[PDB]
This record gives C-alpha cells, structure tokens and sequence, in this order.
DNA sequence: GGCTTTCGTCAACCCTTTGCTTAT
C-alpha cells in the first residue's frame, strides 16, 4: 500500500530528507533533501512528529519499504507511475533551524563563511548496513534520540540497535 | 521595553579545568609519584534488585574497574590546574542589546566573593568527593603563577575565611571581572592510608565487559574534567532553604539527588536574567548566583 | 622562507569526540585549521598552513561506546522537568596530548612570536577541550627542502595524518584500504535566511554536511615529504595538504 | 498514599576494607614478614563428575595457584585496615524526601550493638574464613588510633561480650551513628603450622588455563576487600528462623547456600525500608538489619 | 491572545569485542 502510506504521511507531517541535525541534537528539526546526490544506494530518510505511521500489514513502515532494493529511486524516476512521483517531489521540501546546531566559520578564499554542519542520513544508514555486513570492527555505537529513538527521525525508531561511528582514535606513543 | 531574550544565547567556559590526575605518592616523601593503575576486578555478590525477589537465592558476576592505592604508598596526589578566564559578558551565540545590557546590569556583583567560593571548593577539596571522606588529613597545594600555596585543614560545606583563599581570590577575581588566565596548578594530598581505595570519575558507558568503568588515561586513573568543574561551581547557598551548597544550574537542578532546588519559585537563571535586563532591583546573592552561570556558561535555548 | 613554530605535549582536556555523526575520535584538519585561523585573527600572525599530531589519544569509554555526557538542565521554560534527569544529546568526549607545526610568515624575530602564540594557546581550545600543559613554543626555519625536515622530525613522539585520497567512498575504502575517515571540509546545501539567530549576522550564512577523506597516521620521522602533511584551506571550503595525496 | 523510593537511589559503602595482604612469621617473631607469593601448581587428579562416569578411569591434570607458609614460618599474617566511613544516612544517589525520612525513622538504632558486631567479626577473626581451621591459636590485633587491642580467642558465631571490642565498639558507633571516619588496622595472626597451606581469595577468572587463580598484588598471596567486608557484616542473626549469622544482604542471601533467608517472609530490606519511610514501625533487630544495609550500601531503589 | 504548566501519545534492535602506525 505504498499509495496510502504517502498519503498517511504527508498528513502526519512527512518530511523526507537527506540531511538533518536530528542526528547531533534531538531538539533541532532542521531538515533539508539534497537534489545532487541521490545515487542507486542512495538511503534516504524521513520524519513524522513522534514518528507515528501505519505499516503494510506485513511489519513495515513506509522508512524500511522506501529504503529496500531502491524503492526511493523507483518513485523517484517514476517507474511507479507520476502520481507517487508528486507526491513524493512535494513531500521532499526544506526546513530551517540552525538552533542547537554548530556554526563554525570557514573560509571562502578571501573571506569568512559561517557554516552549520549537519548529519548525512545515507552516510549514517548505509555506513551501518555497510559496516556491519563487511564486519567492521575498529568502529563506535551511538543510539541516537536517548531512551526514546521515535523521537528524532525514522531510522532512529527503527534501527535501535545503535548507529554505527567510525572509532577515529590514532595511535598512542611508547 | 520586553527585552526578549534571543533564540540561543551562549556563554563559554571561564572556568577551565583539566582532568585530574591520580597518583600514589607516600605522606612524607611525595616526590615519588607512581600513576594509580586502574585495575580490572569480577566480582560475586548476590542480586539484590528491588521487586525481583525470586532470583534473590542467585549470585550475580560484575566485572569492575577498580582503582587502589598501592600497599607501598599511603597517599593519594590528585593533579588538575584550573584556567580561570575572564570574558564572562561575551557571547559566542548571540549577544546584542542582551547581553551587552545585562553587562551593565551585573557590573557590580561581588566578583571577589564568587573568586572565593570557586578558589575554596579547589582549596577545601571538593574536587576530591569520596577520595576527601576517610581521609586522614587532606593537604592540598595551589600554586598559581610564582605563588605556592598550601591549604591543610578547610570545612568543606561552610566557607570559612581564610587568609590565602582570599590572597588567591584577589587576582582570580580581578581576572574574571577583567581579562586573561590565572590559571591555577592545584596539587591534592589526601592521607587515605596503606593501599585504601580511591574513588576516580566513573565513565557513564554502556560497556559489556565492566558494569563499572572508571575514567582512565594511558591507564592511569583520572577524574573527568566536568566533575572537576562541577565542584568548583558547587557555590550556590542562595536558593530557597538553603543547606548545602549545590552547583550553579539555570534551574539550581542535581538530577543526581531529584530534586530541583531553584525551580518552579520564580529564582531561576532565566527568570532572573530577565528581570535584570528589562530593568529590576536584583539583591546581592541572586546577581551573583546569574554571573556565577555566567562564567558557567551554557545555551540558553527558548 | 618558511618559519615553522612548533608546540609539543599539548595536553587538550575534553575534545568532544564528535567530528562528525560517522566519525568519533580525533579532532579533524578542519579543526586545526580554524585554531590556526583563529590565532590569525586573534594575535594577527598570518598563518597559511598547519600541522597537528598525536603523542596520546583516547576516546574515552568502551571499545564500542565513548562515554555518554551527562547534560546540565540548560533551556528556558523547561523548569517543571529539571527535578529528573536530562535527556543527553550525542557528545563524545576524548582527552588526548597534541603536536602542533604552524608555517607563519612573521618576518621578526622569534622570541616574540613565541609569546605572541603562548598568549594564545592559554587562552584557547583544541576542538572544545582544556589545554592542560603545553611544552614551550620554539620557532624553527626551513630554507631548503630537507631543513623543512628537520622540522618534521622536530615535532616527534606522535603521528601525523597524511591525506590518502577517497577512492570512490569512504565506507569502501574503509576496508579495503584499512584506513579510517576524517573531515576534510564541508559541501554548501542551502542558504540560511534566518541570520537573526547566528554567531555574526554579516557573514553569509550555508547549510552544509562534511565531506571526507581518508587519512593515514603516519610516524612524522617516517613520512617522505612534510609538505604532504601540511594541512591547509583550498577552494571549494576543503582543508587539504600542499603535498596533495600521499 | 505511599512515599514510593526514587527509581535513582543508591548508598555508599561505609565499611571500606583494604585488600588483605598475607604475610609469613613464626609466632614469637611476629616483625620478620615474608611474602606469601602464589605460584603456581600443575596437579594430576581424577576426573570424577556427577554425569559422565564412563570417562572416570581417566585423570584430569589441572594447573592451580597455591599458597603455603614457607616451611621456617609457622603463622600466617594477614595485614589489612577497615575505615569505617559515617554518615550513613546520607544517600549518595537520590536522597530526597525518602533517603532523609528515613535518617529519622533510623534515629534511634542500636549502633553500638551493630558495631560491637562489625568489630567481633574483625576481632574472632571471621574475616579470615578457611584460613581459620586448623590453627592452634589465633591473635588479632587491632591498632586503632595510637591504641592496640589484642584478642586471642574468641567465639565466632556468639558474640560474647568483652571489653575491648566493647571499646573499639563505641569508638566506632561514635562514627557511624555520627560524621567522620574511623580506621581499624588490623593484624591477623593465626599459628597454623610450618609449611601449611593458606587461602587466599582467589580470582573470577574466566576461560584461563588455571583452574584456581588465587588474587594477587605484585605476587604476594592477597585477599579480597570485598571477601573481608562480607565477613565483617555478618551480623544478621534477626532473619526467620536464625541459626547463625549472615552478611546483611537486601534479602538476607547467601549465595553458598543457594537460598535467600528474608525473601518472600517481607523481612527484607525494601519491605522494611518502605514501611519505615510510610510510617509503619520496626523492631529493634529490624532497624539494626534497615541501617546494617545502609551501611552496606547499594541500588535500593528500582 | 498568547502562554506556561502538566498530562497524554507513540513507539519497538541484530549484532562487533584491536590496531589505526610503529620516533628527528
């Protein structure tokens, strides 16, 4: 029912995106969808207020049957037909909040630019697919949204195990 | 004129502490400082959970870090310095016609009194917590810049005067009401005694071989830098019945005891912060208790 | 003429961890280039690129899990739930011990640039940390290319990042090539409009994510060139080494 | 209606033993401590197990720790000191409107009684356990600040009453019913005999090659801290149906047993403990056992 | 007319367990 489920989430809320501050502060709601950077494996995300929404009647919400076997890049494309495609164009919107975010300054070259850095959602979801079925090891776990993981985004509700981090510790002397 | 307060107004750290660093060093001789080695110990006990009282006739198994003083040495060195920066009126985040306003709305606190209150619970050892309880005689040793300081016997809920808390207090007040570093090189001896138990920062993990992870560097035992920082904030006898002294909070809040001491009475970081700003009569303590959080720090979100 | 000052022992006492939401551990180049830039507005030496290393660093926490922060009740309005705990935020933390090279065109002498940096680095942070105690600053020349190394091996005992280029991503080349991630800069999303809430207002305001290279840690003394472990900003907002990929 | 206990809830340790370092001496000469070292034994045995009886004719060889006297000394030492910590009511986690509601329905417990009892478990020498049997005399000292007291012997499981750990009993109640600390270094001397074996605590170990790791500081032959203050708070002889005393565990455990002796007779800690902060009184031995397991310490609370 | 407290809603994992380099 992958019709009814789009409706049902553009009605809770409903904002796909690629790339949120959900991941660094649970009271951001900052999302914004990337246009440039939609791949084949491409994991992308979405968010609904408490992460509420109706499965398949098979046990999945419309988060694991967007992100199997390049469900997004098909409505994407439009090879489910251009009244899903719509849909989901209008669904991928922007927001902004820039609270609870890092702002550091960087240069342009001959001048300054203040730049928030926010989380990437394929690099989180496919580093963990990615990281766990070729048994990386030298690497962290982060749950991210505490206790409650529905509250930041729809990957935090489902994948509550942990999201994986790189351990980027060099080597000690002597 | 409702000066509203920004979306996220954010104060650095003025108070800058380090890790302390646990070394076992003997009472007369404390020259050979040998690193207090945190250790692994597993444990048998029993359950003992409340409401599971049928599991009650089993043991339980929990692998802890253990940090002791070695049986040679009677003594426990803890080593931090302590960077007290003075840009308390500057914001990171923010910081106009907010900020500036409340600069000359607290330009008038006792700064000598919060530098006596910060310096004494470094002096008194409040640093220290469960490494000070058992402890013989707790001689601690400041040495701010070609100054050394040594303090022996202070009462560490009631703040005293002393004639050397007060010395230090002078130049680590006339740095926070001013600018730059007077950063303190703080030496702790505690008289634990032959191979007692010394009590480092326990890192809040989520670790499947410990159930008690003690902070450890190289494998050295250490105190966390923010649990330093939470002792020589623990100044606040200004709330509403007070006892104790607790740490400046924006609420007066220890989630560790429950409670929330300056919430819900109108005597609050925030409800105080504006008050000052859109124009009020602040008395000496609830000024001192905002410039405390202040030189805290922290974001101000709302 | 190349005047590199060198900083040893850096003892930095509370680095948040969290380079980014996939990278936890060592601060990144992007950090050390902000501290560089941050002495070049702060005292005025033009720094133009800098080196960093690491005689200790750990993360602190578990072999999966760095420690959990607890957070301070730090919100307006938020009164009525100060009396339990706080719901924390993903921050890890890490304490470690830093070289640092800077190249510098100070064009004076060098007992006062030596102060003109230890008046900085006592009042400043190495990714939000605490700097403990740092050996004193000594300023160092490099005239040829080989007393440029003479330099490299003159901030010993730690093990400098050498860029070792992204393949085709870094979650591939993270093991095939046994190697680890590190921001290198960030990519420009959108345009904040809502400059009311920012750090200067003025300056122009991007949305952006990290990107990534990879990096390798060298020995100083093991590594060929010091060119190629020089880190510095480029065009397109990515810090990157003179030397280019090693 | 009821005054539940705070889901965060813990008690710090307020007996606090050092790992027990085990010496050897002869009986005359108690000044010329050795160092029992462990070391390491390969024995060849019989596999004899409860299941398999068809490979019994077969002989497992297992490597094990021992330690034994060497054969010039015939009397083991066993030096450690207890520091017993006050404050006992004072909770270190939580500690609002039950840890403090309770510190006054615990206001007129027997702490002498409590203490006479920790320091007869120090002072018969329970705090040995198997290195007691076979030993022809024992003699603990115990110096207390600039005292010593010496006990040859004393009866294990009846606290008889005599004077001296009366003394070093209301030395010690004075700290636990009130603030400070106090510090036992106690000296344990048993004639066991030239050669014989001695026990040690020996080690959690999990899949090592030794089937007995015995605990050790730097080799020497050592004892838990944890094995010593098990033995000092054996002193509950209030539990249903009491033949001998128990450690004071929240349910009256004892592990060995593989039985809880005040759980499911609501004689337990919590029980207890909540009827005591709900106004329901209890029984002398029963706010003995309430304030015992303060003394304790532990997660009371979940 | 917001506004600030408190109670009511909405959930559901699969985990792994040292080297990264390795000194002028």
């Amino acid at each position: 029912m992958i019709k009814e489920m789009i409706e049902d989430f553009i009605s809770k809320g409903g904002l796909i995106f690629t790339h949120s501050g959900r991941y660094t502060n649970t009271n951001n709601s900052c999302f914004i969808f990337n246009k440039n950077d939609i791949g084949v494996d491409t994991k992308v995300d979405m968010y609904t207020p408490k992460s509420a929404g109706i499965k398949n009647e098979e046990g999945e919400n419309l988060w694991q049957v967007l992100n199997k076997a390049n469900m997004f890049y098909r409505i994407y494309s439009g090879e489910l037909g251009e009244e899903l495609q719509y849909l989901l164009k209008s669904c991928c919107t922007a927001k902004e909040d820039v609270t609870t975010l890092p702002q550091i300054y960087f240069k342009n070259g001959e001048g300054y630019d203040i730049l928030v850095p926010i989380g990437n959602a394929h690099n989180l979801i496919s580093g963990t697919e990615y990281l766990w079925e070729h048994k990386y090891y030298n690497t962290f776990t982060q749950k991210l949204g505490g206790s409650n993981p529905q509250n930041c985004t729809h990957a935090c509700n489902k994948m509550r195990g942990g999201f994986k981090q790189f351990n980027c510790t060099p080597p000690q002397v002597e | 004129t409702k000066l509203k307060a920004p979306a996220v107004l954010a104060y650095s750290r003025k108070i800058n502490p380090t890790n302390a660093l646990m070394f076992a060093v003997n009472w007369s001789d404390r020259d050979n400082t040998t690193a207090v080695m945190v250790g692994t110990k597993t444990v048998a006990g029993t359950q003992s959970v409340r409401g599971n009282p049928n599991d009650a006739d089993k043991g339980n198994i929990q692998t802890v870090n253990f940090a002791n003083l070695p049986h040679n040495k009677n003594t426990l060195l803890v080593k931090y310095n302590v960077k007290f920066v003075g840009d308390v009126f500057k914001a990171e985040l923010g910081g106009g016609e907010y900020s500036n306003t409340l600069q000359t709305a607290l330009e008038n606190t006792d700064f000598g009194t919060l530098a006596y209150r910060y310096v004494y619970n470094i002096a008194a050892g409040r640093t220290l917590w469960r490494n000070r309880v058992g402890a013989e005689s707790i001689e601690t040793v400041i040495t701010v810049n070609d100054q050394t300081f040594t303090f022996s016997d202070l009462l560490v809920n009631e703040f005293d005067e002393d004639v050397d808390v007060a010395e230090i207090a002078d130049m680590v007040a006339g740095v926070l009401s001013g600018e730059g570093f007077v950063t303190l090189k703080v030496e702790h001896y505690m008289l634990l005694g032959e191979g007692s138990e010394v009590f480092p920062s326990q890192e809040f993990v989520e670790n499947s071989k410990l159930s008690k992870q003690l902070f450890d560097l190289n494998g050295q035992a250490a105190m966390h830098d923010q649990k330093i920082g939470n002792a020589i904030r623990t100044i606040d006898t200004w709330y509403e019945d007070a006892t104790t002294p607790i740490a400046v909070e924006p609420y007066g809040s220890v989630v560790r005891n429950g409670v929330a001491y300056r919430a819900g009475n109108k005597t609050d970081l925030f409800t105080l912060m504006d008050g000052a700003v859109n124009g009020k009569s602040l008395t000496e303590e609830d000024q001192m208790f905002v410039t405390a959080n202040l030189i805290r720090g922290g974001v101000f979100g709302g | 003429m190349r005047k590199f000052i060198i900083v040893k022992n850096v003892k930095v006492d509370g680095i948040n961890a969290k380079s980014s939401d996939i990278t936890v551990g060592m601060p990144p180049a992007t950090t050390f280039c902000g501290l560089g830039e941050t002495m070049s507005i702060k005292t005025g030496i033009v720094v133009k690129a800098v080196s960093y290393g690491s005689v200790k660093f750990e993360v602190r926490g578990s072999r999966f899990n760095t420690s959990v922060t607890k957070f301070a009740w730090q919100d307006r309005g938020n009164g009525g739930k100060a009396n339990n705990n706080s719901p924390i935020q993903p921050k890890p933390l890490a304490d470690g011990v830093f070289t640092l090279c800077f190249e510098v065109e100070w064009e004076d002498c060098a007992e006062v640039l030596v102060d003109k940096v230890t008046n900085f680095i006592n009042t400043a942070r190495i990714a939000g940390g605490t700097i403990a105690s740092f050996n004193k600053p000594f300023v160092k020349v490099a005239k040829d290319a080989e007393e440029l190394a003479s330099v490299k091996n003159a901030m010993m005992p730690c093990y400098v990042v050498v860029d070792c280029g992204v393949e085709v991503n870094i979650f591939e080349d993270a093991v095939n090539r046994k190697l680890q991630p590190m921001v290198n800069g960030y990519k420009k999303l959108e345009k904040i409009v809502d400059n009311k809430h920012m750090r200067d207002k003025f300056t122009p305001a991007y949305l952006a994510t990290p990107t990534y290279t990879m990096i390798g840690y060298k020995m100083v003394s093991n590594v060929d060139n010091f060119d190629q472990a020089l880190w510095q900003y480029g065009e397109n907002t990515k810090v990157k080494t003179i030397g280019g990929i090693y």
